[PDB]
């Protein structure tokens, strides 16, 4: 670990001689060890690296139920491999196969994660709005009570006079 | 309809470990026989140190001239 | 954390773990042969657990949101909520302003009563 | 890895069941051909936003149920998909604050 010493040497000065902040980077950086280039998609697609089993119909809940049932049936077929021919080539495919299935079951529900994120903003806004109105109504009731309180005390005072 | 990544299971009963491997491998009658040869060879001979040296050589792995040079007396 | 989504992720991982545990138990331990009962009990329990996990995963999948509520329906609702939050903010500001004026008036009146009562002495 | 024993196997059982978990399931939801931006393409209107704010919409604003009880996104749903005493507890989807 080290401390940037050249810029801290730069900072000890007066007048306008100190330095300005650096401009914003809109391209590849190298923070840490990863790159973290900007304009990235939050969910990088499945077509970048692995196969894709599902079409663009993509109605998430049906395909998640399909992938659940496919995981269970491929486990049963792996049991059929272990019963019939353990020395087959297919088990290596099978021990790859359900792996791909498991990847997709994660990769679909990660696609619920931006949506969940957006949706929590929505309900926060609704709760925010409601709380504002509640305080408004609360305060107005207090205001009314204070007014009538003042009124009845004023209603008391000529009765003393 | 079809589940994702269904495939064909192997041939119904190929060679497994669930068969009787011995009876398939024609070794049944030897087992049905089987289930000392020191004693079975002492049927021929008398009984069964330097025999330890015999086993150690096992674990390690001019006849007329000998009869002529075998001169030794009786008594 | 604490979402239906993290529950579904942990349920799917528990399914994969029950697969590996079921094979590693039911191959490592068994009665020898004939050309035990604890192992049979283990098999029944493992099958029941895998079935229960599958049912739970299916229920959680049914529970999450549909393929309606696309992102634009979220965004337009967010826009409408920003507008109504602005209106609620100005309304709260108006009621606070009226209360502040009334409070300053009653405060000054009470101060004048106190000044008169101290001056009479 | 090398050895699994009664007590350790039962530990695996209780840990896996505590992680995971007359019908009382959610009411089934069909496929949805009208979706708002891609599918049906509604020009931004107003009935949809009023439905998403005030009314009950079972795919968008909450999860409905048999025995009638409505649950929006910030609540936790207690169900029993099996015929046992063990109850599934779906946690809230949003968890505000």
């Amino acid at each position: 670990m080290q401390y940037i010493k050249e810029y801290t040497d730069e900072n000890i000065q007066e007048g306008l001689a100190p330095k300005p902040p650096p401009p914003i980077k809109d391209s590849y950086m190298m923070f840490g060890n990863q790159f973290q280039c900007d304009d990235l998609i939050i969910r990088p697609l499945e077509s970048q690296g692995i196969e894709r089993l599902h079409p663009m119909q993509f109605d998430h809940k049906k395909e998640l139920r399909k992938l659940n049932m496919s995981i269970l049936i491929n486990f049963l077929d792996l049991l059929d491999i272990l019963i019939r021919s353990p020395g087959s080539i297919k088990r290596e495919e099978k021990l790859e196969d359900l792996k791909l299935l498991f990847v997709h079951v994660h990769h679909l529900i990660n696609e619920y994660r931006p949506h969940q994120a957006r949706e929590t903003l929505r309900v926060m806004m609704e709760v925010q709005k409601r709380q504002r109105l509640e305080t408004a109504e609360r305060f107005q009731k207090h205001l009314e009570r204070v007014i009538e309180m003042i009124q009845n005390c004023l209603a008391s005072l000529p009765d003393d006079l | 309809g079809p589940f994702y990544l269904m495939r064909e299971l192997p041939g119904s009963t190929e060679l497994t470990g669930s068969t009787n491997l011995i009876t398939h491998y024609n070794l049944e009658q030897a087992y049905n026989k089987f289930c000392d040869l020191p004693g079975m060879i002492d049927l021929p001979g008398s009984h069964d140190l330097r025999s330890l040296i015999e086993k150690p050589p096992i674990l390690s792995s001019g006849t007329m001239l000998a009869g002529f040079r075998l001169h030794t007396g009786p008594l | 954390m604490a979402d239906r989504l993290t529950q579904l992720q942990d349920a799917v991982n528990s399914l994969a773990d029950q697969f590996c545990n079921a094979i590693g138990v039911l191959q490592q331990c068994g009665p020898p042969a004939s050309f035990a009962n604890p192992t049979e009990e283990y098999a029944q329990l493992f099958a029941a657990l895998i079935a229960r996990t599958a049912k739970d995963i299916d229920v959680l999948i049914d529970s999450l949101p549909s393929e309606e509520s696309t992102a634009a329906l979220q965004a337009a609702s967010l826009y409408k909520l920003e507008e109504e939050n602005h209106e609620a903010a100005t309304c709260l500001e108006d009621v606070v302003y009226r209360g502040d004026m009334l409070l300053e008036k009653i405060q000054s009146a009470l101060a004048d009563i106190a000044q008169s009562q101290l001056k009479t002495r | 890895l090398s050895r699994n024993e009664i007590i350790q196997s039962y530990l695996s059982r209780q840990s896996s069941l505590l992680s995971s978990s007359a019908r009382q399931l959610h009411v089934l939801v069909p496929q949805s051909p009208p979706t708002d931006l891609p599918g049906l393409t509604r020009e931004v209107t107003q009935d949809d936003l009023d439905r998403i704010q005030a009314s009950q919409w079972p795919g968008v604003n909450g999860c409905q149920d048999t025995q009638g009880n409505w649950y929006d996104w910030t609540q936790c749903i207690s169900l029993d998909p099996h015929g046992d005493d063990g109850r599934l507890n779906i946690l809230p989807y949003v968890c505000l604050d």
